RNA sequence: AAAAUUAGCUC
């Protein structure tokens, strides 16, 4: 009688932010991003991808509650790399990719069919 | 299910006749083939 | 000119011979066995399995002298026997001079017992914890439910048959009338919201419709003459006539004061219009709280003293959700803690995800090594293609051999299989032990016991809260 | 000799020291592994 | 600091699966797509039904249950469609969705078999599979009983329901050999070799390898039915490209702003 | 009006019974025929006296 | 990697990397030094892991133990040892009760919070589970399974052959009957123990029955024992099974027949089936003990 | 009682199932059963002590 | 004006039943008989 | 007595061991006396609002 | 009841297979054989067609008219 | 709290927290003392008003 | 805004 609906797993409802910056004190340049509405697949690329950027000191995503539909990114990069231009580089880069591993994967298929 | 006469039914024998469980039909067989001992409920013996 | 009922005793070590007729002697039927040699030869079996064409049956036997009814205070005095080969050939002079020999070791079991796969690889306690929960499962409890108005009726949608089944069970008419599903069950802890006694279900199993049950609930009511000037009579109560109201919708129902079948109704709403005469004080049923149904038919009739008697029900699809009670074959009861989409569930090398994870915590305490050999000869029946056998004492059906025959169909002989972490995609250390096994859906629902309360009615003798959901 | 007490059986053995005695020998019993003194008569168990 | 450049390569490419892999690319990456397709991916589905009259034997919802779980072959339709929630008119508008019809009436003696051939789409091309092999059974009726009923479809994903799954079953696998011992087989030689294995018969399993980071990743998509499996592919590629750029444009707002 | 399907499935349950009772027969014969050795670990019998 | 994502899951974490435990040729960190920085404050105490060799501290390699055993902390970070039920269970001196008594409740109940939501994620990347796998035996402990069994019903033999012939002389304080109970009695639990013993030495370290037991969360020897080598005797009423028909037990067996299969031996193990005769003294084992549950729990 | 001995048939049409075990009487259109009782067998001499 | 049409039990048949009247089919005569499904705008989800 | 309530239990690691994962419906049904103060006069005005 | 639309499991449609199943058990084939003709790989979906019992014939005996 | 409470660890306080789906949740460290085992139990709870 | 009673099930 009290399962919620499926819509709210993914849609935003009104007054809630997608995505909010909140930075931490406890040591420099460390911020701690949170998304709502999002599940691992949308923030397990993104932590890979902040790992493979060497500026990046620590990277690392958690979701508080399973139920709860939102996830915390924690990023800490070097004092002279603000986090913010990590995200946004990681997400660019990522974004890059999965455009050429598309327009790859087209063509293969163009190719496999008779050819 | 006071197998005794209607006046006296509290001093007769109670559950001799109960409603048919029908929520699956092993419990219905199971039902109509089950057994009841008369000894007191909850008696501080352990043989029977 | 004695019936096989009556039974002759002989007390060998006092000379007294004590035979009983009267009725309730309870006792079961044995084959006989003259000096070491059974009397039912081949000319029975093939005459017997020739049956239903002709007109053989267990009358013939009966009659020929193969088998008899030995009661309870007679059977101790024969020298009984479990198996005929194994029991007899030649070896250490045991006793060799057997009276009788048991048809099958496995019918002493019962009827809800029956059912249990591989009882004597389980624990006594849970063998009858599973007993006890059989009779609790949800499924298709007789084929002509859509006529019944019975009170509280369970159906489920689509009760699959066991993957293994034992041979007494077909004689149990089961088969026919199953009350759980084969799901793909992964003894594992993924997450943790299964490790005391908990399990995880498919979201998308669910949606799909996995274990979807349904929930009837019938209704009984008829007018009938209160007194010389009271009298009740079905009618839409409106709002002028009728003092005694209750403040709930009416316009639901139709004229005759009836609904209609195929209406969505919830807590608290008028189900049938009576009325009684004092003008009119509003005497009628409401659906209970928290029961949110739709009418599937309405009956009116008249009772034996002929005044209105109608029955309505009303039927509620339950999806399953958390907190809902499941229970294997073997007492692994338990009660769904959360329940993930497929995306999050792990899977094996190819997009197999298990539907079900029990703790495997439960085991050792347990001792329910029966549930992994169902698990396992299910994975084997499921790939071969036909129905495994699990009757209790077989002497044919080991482990080994099981694992010899799932070993060639490229799995691991003994189940486990290498799973990847739903969440990350990476394998697990650990090689996961999923196969197929039969589940069961019990009728605790959460939503009939939950409950709340905030200044509710008061008793009227001493004033304090009431009693009951 | 039959008036007596048949003697609690165990495993004797010196490798567990009783600390209300000081003593090595001892008997323990496989059940847990309840440990009994020999001569100060210590009793314990391991888990 | 940037991404890298994964490539691909088809092995077997049909009309009802495709096995495919992805080399030079993060072991996230693989399994964040795999679960784009099962979950996020765009399809139509019969998603509102309602019923006028129905006399079959099972209940009502059962028939709008089943009727939820029938694929509707999407290939060109469902990246024209809107949401339904998106859509800025009322009722189910031809624009934002597919209406549907049934209406069998069992008038002979023999039984009949209610297929989804009966299921008239307005539409052309959003139709159930049956274009090119018998049909979903959804009930059977008999002599006296009858289904009328009209049902409406629209564009959704898996992650709302299992209805809007167009994968039957993807096959993920990665390092055959269990060359980064990701798992650890108490007794490898008990195991039977990946289809995928390069290793010979006699070896149970590759050597560990320290500086070894996973590659190769093998994929085995498996439509079904809805959209055809490269489909399904470029679909998902595309969802996900879409929701790193919403989620790119959020931030560089809250940047702003602040 | 049970021509079709409720004819077609009780003759397939009939046949297939019955090719169950001689697949059980021929599986019995063949477990009488190769009694060369049976040397297993998982099982065992009471043997008294 | 995978330090940096289980990090995430810990409420009291200053934010610092610690220095992992081996820079080249990889930075790889241990797991007892990850679970160091759950442990709050500075806390001291020793505790000895579930299987801790006795004869160990006596020995050299006192403060250095093969086998991994003797936990000691110091400053709160875990040196030594593995974390068992002895050291996180509800034990006097257990690490948690350690940290409450000298940190505050509520450091306690962050610690406990820490404690599970990072070893669930960790158990993530582990994962546990159970098996048929893990319930095999290598094929000779079944010899010697066998071969004590025989050996025990032999004993059990010679002794039932002296009793017949009255050369079983009384033991003190019991009469015959009593001393030969006795002496079957401690027979048969002799040879179930000698099974258990070997079934539990001829297991391996990936086997799970026997990491969940050392573990402590759920089982114990006894039950790894019952499902491998052998079930035992079958008890009632603190004896064996009684004469329910004139002196036998079961119509199958003869009478005056005491031998231990005929009284409810169960020879077999919960992996191989059982006999029915045994199947149906394991039931009345059963029964018997949940009647005593019942009348418990009535008085 | 109305179905003894009568074809799946006719139970069929008269909105009842075959499988139905039976032995199990009507009051009130409620399904009563009656649980056998046991008791000492009668005309048999028992020496208690 | 509607007279609340019912649907005999073994008959099949509809029936016209008015307040104050017997409850028996037109024809054969019988004490059962059913209701016809409401015509509200029944809707489902296929969920 | 009331504002009491009774519902099955199932295990959630994610909780602190001090907290409770209660409902929704419970909770809505339940109510606790709040006296009412100028600190947070407007809280409880928007709660009695909605 | 009557069988599924789906494997639970997998996500295949089965639906669609059930009078074909029964056509070729009833041919020659056998179970294990008919199986893999239809295409069902998985195992997950072979119980699907090997555990799924037909109740709607008994259903349709009670038949409402005529 | 639950049903049968033998002991003073029988009855203690919580934080509220309201999750979408209809069942009691508390952390599993937590279930020792109550001795329940998350297979249908049922636990009380009350709530003060003042 | 409703009684007396019995039985089954559950931790
Ligand atoms: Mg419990
Ligand atoms: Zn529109
Ligand atoms: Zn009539
Ligand atoms: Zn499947």
């Amino acid at each position: 009688m009290n399962a919620p609906p499926a819509f709210e797993s993914f849609l935003l409802f009104e007054g809630e932010k997608k995505i909010t910056i909140n930075k931490d004190t406890k040591v420099p340049n460390a911020c701690l991003f949170t998304i709502n509405k999002e599940d691992h697949t949308l923030g397990n690329i993104i932590k890979s991808q902040l790992l493979k950027d060497p500026q990046v000191l620590f990277a690392g995503y958690k979701v508080p509650h399973p139920l709860e539909h939102k996830i915390i990114i924690r990023v800490q990069t070097t004092p002279d790399y603000s986090p913010q231009e990590a995200f946004t580089n990681a997400i660019t880069d990522l974004i890059s990719e999965l455009s050429l591993l598309e327009e790859r994967f087209r063509v293969a298929i163009k190719d496999k069919q008779e050819g | 299910g006071n197998w005794g006469d209607q006046k006296k039914a509290h001093q007769a024998r109670a559950g001799v006749s109960q409603v048919l469980n029908r929520l699956t039909f092993a419990s219905t067989l199971s039902h109509l083939r089950r057994l009841n001992s008369p000894i007191g409920r909850d008696g501080k013996l352990a043989k029977p | 000119i004695i019936v096989s009922e009556v039974s002759m005793i002989r007390d060998i070590r006092e000379r007294e011979i004590r035979i009983y007729t009267d009725a309730g002697r309870i006792c079961r039927p044995l084959l006989i066995v003259e000096k070491q040699k059974l009397l039912l030869k081949k000319r029975h079996i093939d005459q017997l399995k020739e049956r239903e064409y002709n007109n053989y049956s267990w009358q013939d036997l009966v009659a020929s002298g193969v088998v008899e009814y030995i009661d309870t205070l007679e059977e101790e005095t024969v020298m009984l026997a479990m198996t005929p080969d194994d029991l007899q050939e030649k070896e250490v002079a045991y006793c060799s001079t057997y009276t009788h020999c048991e048809i099958h070791p496995s019918m002493i079991l019962g009827v809800c017992a029956s059912i249990i796969p591989f009882p004597d690889h389980n624990q006594s306690p849970r063998n009858t914890y599973q007993s006890a929960m059989g009779k609790q499962a949800m499924g298709v409890y007789i084929t002509n439910f859509h006529v019944r108005m019975d009170t509280l009726a369970h159906v489920l949608y689509y009760p699959q048959k066991p993957l293994v089944t034992t041979r007494s069970m077909e004689y149990l008419r089961f088969r026919e009338l199953p009350a759980g599903i084969n799901s793909i069950v992964a003894i594992a802890s993924y997450t943790g919201y299964n490790q005391e006694d908990s399990v995880i279900m498919n979201r998308s199993a669910v949606d799909r419709g996995f274990f979807r049950s349904v929930f009837y609930r019938s209704y009984k009511e008829q007018e009938s003459k209160k007194g010389f000037d009271q009298e009740e009579v079905f009618e839409k109560p409106t709002r002028e006539t009728c003092q005694g109201m209750r403040h709930a919708i009416y316009d639901k129902l139709d004229d005759d004061g009836l609904i209609a079948p195929g209406v969505r109704v919830s807590g608290d709403d008028v189900i049938i219009g009576k009325t009684v005469t004092l003008t009119k004080r509003d005497c009628s049923t409401f659906l209970r709280t928290s029961e949110t149904g739709i009418v599937d038919q309405v009956m009116v009739t008249l009772n034996q003293e002929g005044y209105k008697f109608c029955k309505i029900r009303v039927r509620s699809v339950r999806i399953p959700q958390i907190g809902d009670k499941f229970a294997s074959r073997h007492g692994q009861k338990g009660t769904c803690g959360i329940q993930y989409r497929q995306e999050d569930m792990p899977f094996t090398c190819e997009g197999i995800t298990p539907d079900i994870i029990i703790n495997p915590h439960a085991i050792p305490s347990r001792m329910t090594i029966g549930h992994l050999i169902e698990c396992l000869q299910g994975k084997v029946s499921a790939n071969k293609g036909e129905i495994g056998d699990a009757t209790p004492f077989n002497d044919a059906v080991n482990v080994q051999k099981i694992s010899n025959l799932l070993s060639d169909y490229g799995y691991h002989l003994r189940g486990n299989e290498v799973l990847y972490n739903g969440f990350t995609g990476r394998k697990i250390t650990s090689q996961i032990f999923i196969g197929p096994t039969y589940y069961q859906r019990l009728k605790h629902m959460v939503d009939d016991k939950i409950h709340s309360r905030a200044r509710g009615p008061i008793q009227i003798l001493n004033r304090q809260p009431m009693e009951g959901r | 000799r039959e008036h007596q007490m048949a003697k609690t059986g165990g495993t004797q053995t010196d490798l567990f020291t009783c600390g209300k005695c000081k003593k090595k020998n001892c008997t323990y019993t496989q059940v847990t592994t309840f440990v009994v003194c020999n001569e100060c008569g210590n009793r314990w168990k391991f888990c | 600091p940037y991404a890298n450049q994964p490539t691909v390569r088809i092995t077997e490419l049909t009309d009802e699966n495709v096995k495919f892999i992805i080399e030079n690319t993060d072991l996230a990456v693989a399994n964040s797509i795999r679960r784009v397709f099962i979950a996020e991916v765009p399809i139509i589905a019969i998603d509102w039904v309602q019923i006028d009259a129905n006399s079959s034997v099972l209940h009502d919802e059962f028939i709008a249950h089943r009727l939820g779980l029938i694929p509707l072959t999407s290939d060109d339709i469902v990246d024209k469609l809107q949401y339904s929630r998106d859509c800025t008119c009322e009722e189910f508008c031809p624009e934002c969705s597919v209406e549907f019809t049934l209406d069998v009436r069992c008038n002979e003696d023999q039984t009949r078999h209610v297929t989804s051939r009966d299921l008239i789409s307005n539409s052309p091309r959003v139709i159930p599979v049956t274009s090119r092999q018998d049909d979903i059974l959804i009930v059977k009726l008999r002599k006296g009983q009858e289904l009328r009923l009209r049902a409406y479809a629209k564009k959704g994903f898996g992650k709302e329901h299992a209805k809007w799954n167009p994968t039957a079953g993807v096959a993920f696998e990665y390092d055959p050999d269990n060359a980064l011992r990701h798992t650890v087989y108490p007794k490898p030689e008990e195991w039977p070799k990946s289809e995928y294995s390069e290793l010979d018969e006699d070896e149970s399993q590759a050597p560990y390898d320290p500086n070894g980071k996973p590659e190769r990743f093998y994929y085995n998509v498996e439509s079904c039915g809805s959209l055809r499996p490269e489909t399904i592919v470029l679909s998902a590629l595309s969802g996900l490209k879409k929701k790193l750029s919403d989620l790119q444009t959020q931030l560089s707002h809250e940047i702003q702003s602040d | 009006q049970r021509t079709k399907n409720i004819s077609a499935i009780s003759y397939i349950n009939q046949r297939n019974r019955e090719w169950n009772i001689v697949e059980s027969e021929k599986a019995l014969v063949a477990e009488s025929h190769n009694m060369k050795n049976q040397q297993m670990d998982p099982f065992t019998r009471r043997q008294c006296k | 990697g995978e330090v940096m994502n289980l990090l995430m899951f810990l409420s009291t974490w200053d934010g610092k990397v610690p220095q992992p435990a081996i820079l080249k040729p990889r930075p790889l960190w241990t797991g007892k030094q990850i679970f160091s920085l759950i442990i709050p404050g500075h806390i001291n105490c020793i505790r000895t892991h579930s299987t801790h060799p006795d004869d160990e501290d006596s020995g050299p390699y006192k403060h250095i133990s093969p086998g991994d055993t003797k936990v000691v902390v110091e400053n709160g970070e875990l040196i030594m040892g593995i974390l068992c039920k002895k050291s996180l269970g509800t034990s006097a001196g257990s690490l948690v009760h350690i940290s409450y008594l000298e940190m505050g409740h509520d450091i306690t109940r962050l610690f406990y919070s820490n404690i599970q939501t990072v070893i669930n994620n960790w158990l993530l990347i582990e994962g546990h589970t159970i098996g048929i796998g893990d319930s095999i035996a290598d094929s000779k402990t079944y010899q010697d399974i066998q071969n004590t069994i025989k050996k025990a019903k032999q004993d059990v033999i010679e002794v039932i052959e002296k009793a017949h012939n009255n050369e079983l002389e009384p033991t003190p304080g019991n009469t015959l009957r009593q001393t030969f109970e006795n002496q079957v009695n401690r027979i048969l639990n002799d040879a179930r123990d000698k099974t258990g013993s070997s079934a539990q030495k001829s297991l391996s370290e990936y086997n799970n029955f026997k990491s969940m037991v050392v573990s402590g969360a759920k089982g114990s020897k006894i039950n790894i024992s019952q499902v491998i080598a052998v079930v035992g005797q079958q008890n009632v009423e603190g004896k064996r099974i009684p004469f329910g028909f004139k002196h036998r037990t079961l119509p199958h067996f003869i009478k005056d027949d005491y031998g231990p299969e005929s009284r409810g031996f169960v020879e077999n193990s919960y992996l191989a089936g059982l006999t029915p005769t045994e199947f149906f003294f394991h039931a009345m084992g059963g029964r018997e003990g949940l009647i005593d549950t019942a009348v418990k729990t009535a008085e | 009682c109305l179905l003894n001995g009568l074809t799946d048939r006719d139970l069929c049409e008269l909105n009842e199932c075959p499988l139905d075990p039976g032995g199990y009487f009507i009051i009130n259109g409620s399904e009563k059963v009656l649980i056998a009782q046991e008791k000492m067998a009668t005309n048999t001499v028992y020496v208690f002590a | 004006q509607q007279p609340m049409i019912y649907i005999c039990g073994e008959c099949h048949t509809e029936n016209e039943i008015k307040s104050r009247d017997p409850i028996r089919c037109r024809e054969c005569g019988y004490r059962i008989m059913y209701k016809k499904r409401t015509k509200r705008l029944v809707v489902f989800d296929a969920r | 007595v009331d504002f009491s309530a009774r519902t099955v239990i199932t295990p959630d690691p994610n909780l602190s061991i001090d907290q409770v994962g209660v409902p929704r419906s419970i909770a809505a049904n339940m109510t606790f006396a709040e006296i009412v103060t100028p600190f947070n006069i407007d809280r409880l005005q928007e709660l009695v609002r909605r | 009841m009557i069988i599924p639309v789906r494997c639970f499991t997998c996500g295949k449609i089965v639906g669609n297979k059930w009078e074909a199943y029964l056509g070729l058990l009833q041919a020659e084939y056998t179970e294990g054989d008919a199986l893999d003709a239809l295409g069902l790989k998985r195992y997950c979906c072979r119980r699907m067609l090997l555990a799924h019992v037909d109740l709607i014939e008994k259903l349709l005996n009670y038949a409402p008219l005529e | 709290n639950r049903q049968p409470t033998l002991h003073k660890m029988s009855m203690m306080g919580h934080r509220v927290r309201i999750l979408p789906w209809s069942t009691f949740r508390l952390n599993l460290s937590v279930t020792t003392p109550y001795n329940a085992d998350f297979d249908g139990d049922e636990m009380n709870l009350h709530l003060p008003q003042s």
